[PDB]
């Protein structure tokens, strides 16, 4: 029991990457935007 | 649909005649519908700026064109030369549908990106990373002239960026690249510019490469597309800049917001502001220049914030330099010759005066430099330039800065039994060049204690990582580079026989104890306080209140300089 | 570009050096300095300048070989080189490395009892006495939160301790001692072992007759704590820097060539001696001292250790050194501990204002009836 609220109280205070992110973002919006466009 | 991207490359799906024009009806009607949060059209606006100005060239934000049109910001950074293009082709007949007659000024028009999100340091580019649209920062050090480039011709500059000093791990030695400036762009920066720029990386075959290593090696270079340093107000900034000069308190509201954490310390907000805005230079007859900056000097005990503040300065303002006592060197601070690395001549480069030009130079331990370090900045702080004749050069470069700086007093402690000279310890071809000077101490008032350590502690727990109402720091900056720039102040009238009968009566006394002696420069210091409270609250012409302010200001700063027994007499004498 | 390391050299020969090429994923994950062992092939490289090509023409005691189309008339070369396919050295970091070994090691000493004392114990076994430098000491370690204000200026974490005492005794064994404990950590003295010193310093290249920049003491302790021996007696030059490093976190130059603002976030532990050797206990640490009241007022701690000698004292310590050299908590606990410990950052409560303000108070109107 204690252990881990120690954890959580420790938790609480507690390259190409970054163009993937954005196309992760845009795609969805993209997949969002035609699906209603196509309704 | 655009987005089908099925059997082709996105170089060649754009290619493709279907796909440009979606692309191309899409920018254009971005352009024309987009609208901010009070439904304004914001082209609209930005184009007829550009039109009237004749600047022929449109910058254009990501994040909202993402917003908007994401499949287009999605395309962007991995087809860069294909979706430029067509966007300048989009963009030239929106022009023309506004303004029919701006094809007899110009027949292109370039678009611009700017704060693109997915930056990234200048050693970490890789071979992953090549025919695609990226940003990065660093300071200029090569940097060619502009010249003529084949196409027609077009301007072109190169230059040579390195990693920021001091963003490098001690000890150790920084990277760099080149960088390749066409048409608007050139001379948009200059060496010892610290700049963001974004671009396309770009690479090429090179025979010593390959002779140099023995492996078939190419080299690299960036295509800028936008640079911009690490005026532009809309309607509404000037339109909230203009009504608050209606406050007939507006003085209290600037002097408060001066560094906020800082309990305290009326005077020396109110110094470091007239400092911070100051007065106009002038030519009377062609032949006898004035200078307009308003130098400051801070003296006094240890303890008392006045580090602190030369740091928030350097924060507030633009173009500002900050150095030390024993780290500055005569050389270093005005101007120094070499041997040029790759011309193989005598050339001459700028130091931190001629750097800072219309700026700030901020000066800290100024008890601690060598005297003949000190006196190098004679020159530059009175006639505003820096003259040298060495290694057959013989030139003058313009030194057009304001200097504030901090010292100690002699032995550590200000003591009121002695004057300021006394206390201080520097010349009077030193102390006669700076405008307002001011003076520190320590106080043991218990109430005081409670309410500045009650204040500490407070400010120690609202920034936790976790008098009237001041502004918020941005709109205080937007009102003094609009004052600065929009606001040229007259002087048309004033009484001459009250300020002559009272310089003559101060400069009588001042003979009398010696504090501090009193010049010509005094009346001239007064002329340039007047034009600078003018300019604080956006009036062209000079009044009689803004005489007033700057003789309160002049004598309340006077007073001090005196041993504390002989003060009473003298406030009394020049009663106001 | 690699060299023999100091275990290989042979007595009297001049050191061997050669070319390693990386590639892929393994680049720049070593830096000059380093010492690593390399896995991969020798190969051999031909003079690349010689050879012509449809593509590419030739650029032009020994000969090469001859009787290639390729070649010419001209003769080609050949040179040594490594290509190494790897390279390796001769807040959720913690999650990953820690076991359950090391999570219950960690929540018993969250629940010890006379947790400081037992730490100061675990840390400083060899010392006698002194408690109040230990527990002073020990805290430097924990530091404390920096703050950034709104309009862009900052406030200062780390804590400044300072020891003076008699050549003869105890001050110079606790540096040594938390030097070899400590991770990432520098000691050094006022007569310092280099053209730099304690502070950044700027020496010609002869490669340009290029003015460069050369780091101190205190730039390479960055991020980590500082030891400084002999502080009594230290340079003007590194002196007044010092002003500015103490309390702004950085050093500021311009001069011919350079200009340039560089970071010096560190916690600094002082040990000096005072005049005439021994304290004297009649006098004021002030009176006793050599240093100036501008750095003097820098420092949040300070300590005196002067000896006195009593037979029994005498006999314990001698004896505890020959049984030492006759011969709780383990080093990597506090280690461990510690890396957990500063991720925690507890804030002011409202009721500990009223004792806060209350007890500047009472200090300041103590030292104005009788500076702070
Ligand atoms: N009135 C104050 N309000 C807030 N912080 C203060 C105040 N007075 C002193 N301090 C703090 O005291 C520390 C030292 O500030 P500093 O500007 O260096 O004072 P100083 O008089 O210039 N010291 P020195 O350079 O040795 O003469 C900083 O952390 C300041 O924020
Ligand atoms: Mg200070």
């Amino acid at each position: 029991r204690e252990l881990e609220a120690l954890k959580q109280r420790f938790w609480k205070h507690a390259p190409g990457e970054k163009l993937q992110v954005l196309k992760a973002k845009l795609q969805e919006a993209m997949k969002l935007r035609r699906f209603e466009e196509r309704q | 649909n655009l987005e089908d991207l099925k059997g082709h490359s996105v170089r060649e799906w754009v290619s493709m005649a279907g796909p440009r024009l979606e692309i191309h009806h899409r920018f254009k009607n971005f352009l024309r519908t987009h609208v901010d949060s009070h439904g304004h059209n914001v082209f609209k606006e930005r184009i007829s700026d550009m039109c009237k100005e004749n600047r022929e060239s449109l910058v254009v934000n990501y994040e909202d064109l993402a917003a908007r049109e994401h499949v287009l910001a999605y395309f962007l950074p991995e087809a860069p030369a294909e979706l430029l293009q067509i966007f300048d082709e989009a963009a030239l007949e929106v022009v023309l549908a506004m303004y029919p007659k701006y094809d007899r000024i110009t027949n292109h028009i370039h678009v611009r990106i700017s704060h693109l999100p997915l930056v990234e340091e200048l050693r970490s580019l890789r071979q992953l990373h090549l025919n695609q649209l990226i940003r990065t920062s660093g300071v200029v050090t090569s940097c060619t002239g502009v010249l003529p480039q084949l196409s027609i011709y077009q301007n072109y500059q190169r230059i040579r960026i390195q990693e920021s000093p001091g963003k490098v791990a001690a000890g150790r030695l920084p990277r760099s690249k080149d960088a390749i400036l066409l048409a608007d762009l050139v001379d948009s920066c200059k060496p010892g510019d610290e700049i963001e720029l974004t671009g396309i990386y770009h690479n090429n075959y090179d025979g010593s490469l390959n002779t140099a290593n023995g492996f078939p090696v190419f080299a690299t270079v960036i295509l800028a597309n936008h640079v911009a340093k690490k005026g532009e107000l809309t309607d509404e900034d000037v339109k909230m800049i203009t009504s608050l000069s209606k406050d007939q308190q507006i003085g209290e509201k600037i002097f408060a917001s001066i560094a906020p954490s800082i309990y305290g310390h009326e005077d020396i907000k109110r110094g470091l502001a007239l400092a911070l805005f100051g007065g106009e230079p002038k030519n009377p007859g062609g032949k006898h220049k004035v200078r307009g900056d308003i130098n400051v000097l801070l003296c006094g005990d240890p303890g008392t914030a006045k580090s602190q503040f030369l740091k928030y300065i350097e924060k507030v303002s633009s173009r500002a330099i900050f150095t030390t006592g024993q780290g500055a060197s005569a050389v270093g601070l005005t101007a120094y010759v070499q041997r040029h690395p790759v011309s193989r001549e005598w050339t001459l480069e700028a130091g931190a005066l001629v750097l800072a030009d219309r700026g700030v130079c901020l000066i800290d331990e100024f008890d601690k430099m060598n005297d003949q370090d000190r006196t190098s900045i004679h020159e530059a702080m009175e006639q505003q330039s820096i003259s040298i004749s060495k290694a057959g050069i013989v030139t003058s470069l313009q030194a057009r800065c304001t200097v504030i700086a901090a010292a100690n007093p002699i032995g550590g402690r200000y003591d009121p039994s002695l004057t300021f000279s006394e206390n201080v310890d520097l010349t009077e071809p030193i102390i006669s060049r700076f405008d307002i000077l001011c003076v520190v101490r320590d106080t043991v008032d218990p109430v005081q204690d409670e309410m500045l350590a009650r204040f500490v502690v407070g400010s120690h727990v609202r920034h936790h990582p976790s008098g009237v109402e001041p502004l918020p720091q941005e709109v205080l900056k937007k009102y003094i580079i609009y004052a600065k720039e929009r606001v040229h102040p007259k002087l048309n009238q004033m009484d001459q026989d009250k300020v002559a009968k009272m310089y003559s009566d101060l400069r009588k006394e001042s003979m009398a104890t010696g504090s501090i002696p009193i010049t010509v420069r005094h009346i001239e210091s007064m002329i340039r306080m007047a034009e600078a409270h003018a300019r604080i609250h956006l009036r062209d012409y000079v009044i009689e209140d803004d005489v007033n302010m700057a003789i309160r200001v002049m004598l309340e700063s006077f007073i001090d300089t005196q041993k504390f027994s002989v003060m009473r007499s003298m406030r009394k004498t020049f009663a106001r | 570009r690699i060299q023999e390391t100091q275990a290989e050299l042979p007595r009297g020969s001049i050191p061997r050096s050669l070319e390693v090429i990386l590639r892929a994923e393994a680049v720049e994950s070593a830096q000059a300095g380093d010492k690593c062992d390399f896995t991969g092939t020798l190969i051999v490289v031909p003079d690349v300048s010689k050879l012509s090509t449809p593509g590419a023409r030739a650029e032009t005691e020994t000969e090469g070989i001859r009787g290639l189309r390729a070649l010419g008339v001209r003769d080609l070369s050949y040179r040594l080189v490594f290509l190494a396919c790897c390279v390796a050295p001769t807040a959720e970091s913690i999650k990953n490395q820690m076991t359950v070994k090391e999570w219950e090691k960690v929540f018993e000493m969250s629940q010890d009892k006379n947790l400081y004392h037992n730490l100061c114990t675990s840390l400083f076994p060899t010392i006698h006495g002194n408690d109040e430098v230990k527990r002073g000491v020990l805290l430097m370690l924990f530091g404390g939160v920096p703050k950034t204000t709104g309009e862009g200026t900052s406030l200062r974490g780390d804590i400044n301790v300072c020891i003076v005492g008699d050549p003869s005794t105890a001050k110079s064994q606790f540096l040594k001692h938390v030097e070899e404990f400590s991770p990432r950590a520098v000691y050094t003295s006022g007569k310092a072992s280099s053209a730099a010193g304690l502070t950044a310093a700027v020496v010609r290249d002869e490669e340009s007759h290029e003015f460069v920049i050369e780091a101190g003491a205190l730039m390479l302790a960055d991020n980590g704590v500082c030891c400084i021996d002999e502080f009594d007696k230290m340079d003007v030059r590194d002196q007044v820097a010092i002003h500015e490093a103490m309390e702004q976190q950085t050093i500021s130059i311009t001069k011919a060539g350079v200009k340039a603002t560089l970071n010096a976030r560190t916690s600094i532990l002082a040990a000096a001696n005072p005049i005439s050797g021994h304290y004297d206990r009649s006098k004021s640490l002030k009176q006793n001292i050599n240093l100036s009241a501008p750095i003097m007022s820098r420092f949040d701690l300070f300590f005196i250790l002067v000896d006195e000698c009593n037979e029994v004292t005498d006999y314990a310590i001698a004896r505890r050194i020959v049984d030492l050299h006759s011969r709780v908590y383990s080093l990597d606990d506090i280690r461990r501990y510690l890396l957990f410990a500063r991720q925690f950052k507890p804030k002011i409560s409202k009721e500990s204002e009223d004792f806060i303000v209350e007890q500047y108070k009472h200090l300041r109107q103590r030292d104005g009836s009788g500076r702070i």
